[PDB]
């Protein structure tokens, strides 16, 4: 057998057989410097307090 | 051929700094 097989996507197909688009966002939490951050702003820095 | 890996092959297992400790 060819290891791949095609989905049958027709508009009349049942919702279980209808096509769904899926996107998986994967991120590893804090262990190193970061480059993807939220919209949070910043503030000045104060020491000795 | 073969040789002796005396003490090499140790790498920082985490990207977090530490100091004066036996972890």
């Amino acid at each position: 057998y060819f290891p791949l097989q095609s989905y049958g996507f027709q508009p009349t197909n049942g919702v279980g057989y209808q096509p769904y688009r899926v996107v998986v966002l994967s991120f590893e939490l804090l262990h190193a410097p970061a480059t993807v951050c939220g919209p949070k702003k910043s503030t000045n820095l104060v020491k000795n307090k | 051929a073969y040789t002796n890996s005396f003490t090499r092959g140790v790498y920082y297992p985490d990207k977090v700094f530490r100091s004066s400790v036996l972890h």
